[PDB]
RNA sequence: AAACUUUCAACAACGGAUCUCUUGGUUCUCGCAUCGAUGAAGAACGCAGCGAAAUGCGAUACGUAAUGUGAAUUGCAGAAUUCCGUGAAUCAUCGAAUCUUUGAACGCACAUUGCGCCCCUUGGUAUUCCAGGGGGCAUGCCUGUUUGAGCGUCAUUU
RNA sequence: CUAUCUAGCGAAACCACAGCCAAGGGAACGGGCUUGGCAGAAUCAGCGGGGAAAGAAGACCCUGUUGAGCUUGACUCUAGU
RNA sequence: CGUGGAGGUCAGUGACGAAGCCUAGACCGUAAGGUCGGGUCGAACGGCCUCUAGUGCAGAUCUUGGUGGUAGUAGCAAAUAUUCAAAUGAGAACUUUGAAGACUGAAGUGGGGAAAGGUUCCACGUCAACAGCAGUUGGACGUGGGUUAGUCGAUCCUAAGAGAUGGGGAAGCUCCGUUUCAAAGGCCUGAUUUUAUGCAGGCCACCAUCGAAAGGGAAUCCGGUUAAGAUUCCGGAACCUGG
RNA sequence: AUAUUGGCGAGAGACCGAUAGCGAACAAGUACAGUGAUGGAAAGAUGAAAAGAACUUUGAAAAGAGAGUGAAAAAGUACGU
């Protein structure tokens, strides 16, 4: 009994998709998130895992805002705008 | 183990001493840094004596 | 179509964020009519789609090839 | 330091039918299943992984670096091995071959180029520019694409434009008597180099 | 082609109020149109028309505020400076540059002097 | 004293590790004392602290701290020094004068091992150092 | 499911807009690689996992 | 002998840099020598070639052909000439690919703006 | 004697070795100090005339403003004349903006596109009910403002 | 109903090289070696004598200055009390 | 003897053909090997003196890939069963229509749902692959269409239990605790009609929140309609809730 | 003055040359697996240029045979050797 025919018995979930990270690891009974860690205000990761931390890290999404950041600092946080010559 | 008529070595390497070794490939680097630092330190010490 | 020659029903694509209201609003602003009722789904493409059947002082068709499609 | 060991593969253990290296677990892709690790298994680390901490320049005594360079200093007059090293002296005047110290002031390639030429090394000033070859191996992509014989070697005792005057002209390089190189005085171990000295130069040497 | 910032910044608050909704009407019926042509192009010259006059409505309240807050000491947080977290929160050169009493006293008595050896 | 947070006395070890009762905490009382408040009052620099009070269950210390974004400490010169960002918590880090302490960090014989920092002196001394012309 | 909730819609109607073959013309940019939709999906060979 | 710590002798650098080049830099590398009429008129070597410009091919099968450029084809590094194509068995005209270092101009679509490059580059004047 | 088997060769298969390549890796060295409640890193769903991805972006959605450059882009369609010009561009630069749903994540929740409270404003007869538009309500702490508590405690009205 | 024969479809195990015996000697039970018997293409269905056939570096036994589960007035400790 | 790379040298070989590969063709060497011809090929390569190593395979139940004999072999035999004709098609044991023969036998091989899937639903086109024969057929491929609610659910309630907060432990990640050793609110409306508003009355409060698509619970029915939706659209007839 | 397998900008190598070099030279932390933590590949090369084979003929078609392009098809998007 507890290979095949018990197999058939799988329709239930343990996890659901985690608001933060989007992980089907959302544990619906402990309301926490097996990848992540929410809600926990912190972030979940572990030293003992390198690829799991490099999975995850910034720039491996879009740097909306930081990917600016350098530009912004070579020019010394400019403030107004540019000037315009003529010719 | 022992053998043969040798020394007694103690080499102390029974400890992970690959996480620390400090190899001076710098050493021509640093040297033209730190003379380029003496250069303008001078510089702007005016006639001053360094 | 049908449902404009057929059942004085005006049928449009519409904002996700829009609301039976909000709908009817814009359609008697939009096209100078009068309605009564919207009924609306969410397509299964994920936009929403409204069906606006218009009071019985207009029809449709009219309308309808007055923004200009047929 | 890391290749070949990103994985947390195990070795199965005997009795699967199957050598014992480890093999990275998991299933649903090619690589579940493989040898892992270990140096006769694909992406596995290399055997005794090169490391930096290789001794990579070597000390030479101080006399001895110098013993090295006054030898091939006195090689450099002896005709027969000058022309053994390849350089083109086959005519030119006598040697060692010294040049009024009006060469260090030189300014400009086309006057120091004809000059050298009139002192007797034509000859061996085309030889390199006829020598230009593609590397034969791989280190060809590395930054090494060219190849090309040696010029002549001039060592002046003052620099006044003969240094930058000479440095576009193909296998020729200069040279201040106060300081002078082994690497240059016998590439490639091998004693004899055609040089082109300066009076100044010359009388700089003892 | 479409607008042009310039153009447009020479107009009224209210004018660019009614160049949007005749824009806006614009856009809407070439959806209608870009239904049963097999492609309408000219739509994303007036889609950017649109981004180009809401830029400049805005530019135009931007400074509006920011004129009638000139001198103020306290500005909207929108319209402070950004610089960074970090930066925002450093001693201003003022506050930096403070030297104790005592200190002022000292560096005006014991300076650091020019010299130079020989004779 | 500490006592070993492990679960029933269980160590699973060798025997010199298998202490759980006569354990002591590295750094002092006074030192959890300055944390704690730290943290409560994050806004807040601490600078320093000193003992009040004690009874067999409790110590009691009373912190001192200074804030970094009012103006009388920004524009004090003697003081301002605590609104740079390094001296962020500070006491987190054992730079109070109770973490000194702990830390030790003195000069002279007695505080070898520990006082150029004890984590780093122990580094210095580990590493191997390889010209490049090898000695 | 039947009942099911607007985020898993959501997915569901994303997760069908992406089904479809490559656009041909795409063949014809200008050093292009792309030769076939490579990350296609089948309701009957690849669970969604959600 | 480059001298510069700014500049790379890097082959690997250099070959990104130029496939990986933007059209503006694009603009700049396709450029073509003036004839030796054009050169003496304003006493300058070659220009970045642009669209509307009269041309001579001067190396490979086409050479001798001459032309307006059509297009500066900057996304292929290549410059079409309105006068110099292929015929197809199926009777299909298509361009030739030319590049502008083997093309030499001989009449410049001139232009307030190219003008004053000419006079930047130590060009003539007038 | 075929057929069959085996050997060798030619041509043809199978398979991807070899050689040559290399916008990648790897190691050394030099220069620099800049994330976040002014909402980061990270997540989700969207945005193109014609796109599934990668890349970029945020309902102003493969971008708006600005500055330089000075004619492209290009798979096809298409513009537009703007090409002696405040001006092409899937260009560079970037100082002005936009920046959905979220995330330390802040009204409460969140297997929910679930559920309140407050100010302004617009409609439906409306201070109270409904709907639309805009702006708000986390926690610890500091300095200060205001309003308070305790025979903790002072002085007084009489 | 299979097996069987046909069209279509089409795996796996295993494989040093192979495949007829008697005796001999031989790591003391040979397909090969030595001496003899012999020995004729290509094959089909069956079969279970042999291939000391095939399936997991022997379950039993011993060795190793190799373990673990468990017990106890072995050794050394310990939460607790 | 032979290999990757390095310094030097033959001003070495090369698109009039480098390297590589194939060849019961030739020659040198005891051998490791070297050399040549012919064929194929297309961009680089070699000799000599040195330098340097990630430097030479038959094996490791070696690693990765690729290939055989086995073999057109084992097999493709559970679930009673198929047959005639026409249509269509390049093609029909297998598609569609008709006829026949049978089966599931309402404890269904009927009609709906819950979890789960996620478009598999419907239409048009359509067969390379897939459906271990076939295919014109399909849950497949391409292109489109499609899910309509005050009344059906969620939403509200509370359950086992989960869990913020005053606090107490803990070096700390956090652990304990849920009315708990806490100053823990907000409901009416007068006053005031400077006003819709601050206030004058006043009672009541050991009291977060999450947790049920089968528990509790406000309210809709019949007819008609689509390729595909329907207690949701249409027609008609009602009811509940707030105002 | 010292540290620096992270971040930004650079110059290099007697390093590796697609089973090598990072796991990834490519739509690679992708496809795929697993409830989950995690595990995690394969995969570069027509030609200078698509000139990517008009047209004829056989075939239901895929294709074949001619023709044609090309320096070469002993390069045919199954593509260098
Ligand atoms: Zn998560």
């Amino acid at each position: 009994g507890k290979g095949t025919p018990s197999f058939g018995k799988r329709h239930n979930k343990s996890h659901t998709l985690c608001n933060r990270c989007g992980r089907r690891s959302f544990h619906v009974q402990k309301k926490t998130c097996s990848s992540c860690g929410y809600p926990a205000a912190k972030t979940r990761s572990y030293n003992w895992g390198a690829k799991a931390k490099r999975r995850h890290t910034t720039g491996t999404g879009r740097m909306r805002y930081l990917k600016h950041v350098s530009r912004r600092f070579k020019n010394g946080f400019q403030t107004g705008s540019a000037s315009k010559a003529s010719a | 183990a022992i053998s043969k008529n040798l020394p007694i070595l103690k080499n102390h390497f029974r400890k992970h001493w690959q996480e620390r070794v400090k190899v001076h490939f710098d050493q021509a680097g640093k040297k033209v840094s730190r003379r380029n630092a003496r250069a303008t330190r001078a510089a702007k010490i005016a006639p001053r004596p360094l | 179509m049908k449902k404009v020659e057929d059942g004085n029903i005006l049928v449009f694509q519409v904002s996700m964020k829009a609301n039976k209201y909000q709908i009817k609003k814009a359609v008697k602003e939009l096209y100078e009519v009068d309605v009564l009722k919207v009924n609306t789904l969410v397509r299964p493409n994920g936009t929403k789609k409204a069906y606006v059947r218009l009071t019985a002082d207009y029809d449709a068709l009219d309308i309808a090839n007055r923004i200009g499609y047929i | 330091e890391k290749a070949g060991h990103q994985t947390s593969a195990e070795s199965w253990g005997t009795g699967r039918a199957v050598a014992r290296i480890p093999r990275v677990g998991g299933g649903g892709t090619g690589r579940s299943g493989q040898g892992a690790f270990g140096n006769m298994c694909r992406g596995g680390r290399m055997f005794a992984p090169t490391k930096t901490w290789r001794k990579w320049n070597v000390k030479v005594n101080h006399n001895e670096k110098r013993y090295a360079t006054a030898s091939a200093i006195a090689a450099t007059a002896v005709a027969s091995l000058v022309l053994a090293r390849g350089h083109r002296v086959e005519k030119i005047p006598e040697i060692p071959l010294v040049v009024s110290t009006d060469l260090e002031s030189i300014q400009k390639t086309k006057e120091a180029v004809a000059a050298l030429k009139a002192v007797g090394a034509h000859s061996d000033l085309l030889k390199v520019l006829k020598s230009k070859k593609l590397r034969a191996g791989k280190g060809k992509y590395r930054n090494r694409r060219w190849t090309q014989r040696r010029g002549p070697l001039v060592v002046y005792a003052e620099d006044n434009g003969i240094v930058k005057a000479l440095r576009n002209v193909p296998g020729v390089e200069t040279a201040n008597v106060a300081s002078l190189n082994l690497l240059q005085l016998a590439p490639g171990a091998h004693l004899g180099r055609f040089v082109i000295w300066t009076e100044a130069a010359f009388t700089k040497l003892d | 082609a479409g607008v042009k910032a310039y153009e447009l910044r020479t107009k009224s608050k209210e004018q660019l109020a009614s160049q949007l909704v005749d824009l806006k009407k614009e856009l809407a019926e070439l959806k209608v149109q870009k239904l049963s042509r097999p492609s309408l192009p000219k739509i994303k010259t007036v889609r950017k028309s649109i981004a180009c006059v809401l830029t400049v409505i805005n530019e135009q309240q931007r400074e509006a505020v920011r004129q009638l807050y000139k001198g103020k000491k306290y500005q909207p947080k929108d319209l402070r400076a950004k610089k960074t977290r970090a930066l925002r929160r450093a001693l201003t050169k003022f506050e930096a540059s403070q030297v104790t009493e005592k200190q002022r006293k000292k560096q005006i008595a014991f300076p650091q002097r020019k010299y130079a050896i020989k004779a | 004293n500490r006592k070993r947070p492990v679960p029933k006395g269980a160590t699973y070890g060798k025997p010199t590790n298998q202490g759980v009762n006569e354990l002591k905490y590295q750094r002092s009382l006074r030192a959890t004392a300055e944390e704690r408040v730290g943290r409560r009052a994050a806004n807040l620099r601490v600078l320093n602290s000193y003992w009040v009070n004690q009874d067999s269950t409790y110590k009691y210390f009373e912190v001192i701290l200074v804030d970094p974004q009012h103006k009388a400490i920004r524009r004090d010169a003697r003081y301002n020094w605590i609104c740079d960002p390094v001296h962020k918590h500070r006491e987190a880090r054992g730079l109070t004068a109770t973490g000194k302490k702990s830390r030790g960090i003195n000069k002279g014989h007695k505080f070898n091992n520990t006082k150029a920092g004890r984590r780093k002196t122990w580094k210095r001394q580990n590493t191997l150092s390889l010209w490049r012309y090898r000695k | 499911a039947a009942q099911k909730s607007f985020r898993i819609k959501q997915k569901m109607a994303k997760a069908k807009k992406q089904n479809r073959p490559l656009p041909q013309w795409i063949r014809l940019r200008t050093n292009n690689t792309i030769r076939y939709n490579a990350k296609r999906r089948n309701w009957r060979r690849t669970k969604m996992n959600i | 002998a480059k001298q510069s710590l700014d500049v790379s002798s890097d082959r690997r650098k250099a070959r990104k840099a130029y496939f990986t080049a933007p059209s503006s830099q694009r603009r700049v590398l396709l450029s073509a020598p003036l004839s030796k009429e054009l050169r003496a008129q304003y006493g300058i070597k070659a220009l970045p070639i642009r669209r509307d410009d009269e041309v001579l091919v001067v190396r490979g099968s086409k050479k001798g052909q001459e032309g307006k450029i059509s297009s500066v084809y900057r996304l292929k590094f290549a410059v079409q000439v309105d006068k110099v194509t292929k015929e197809k068995v199926n009777g299909a005209s298509v361009p030739i690919n030319l590049h502008p270092s083997k093309l030499v101009i001989t009449k410049l679509h001139l232009d307030k703006d190219r003008k004053a490059l000419i006079q930047r580059k130590g060009g003539k004047l007038e």
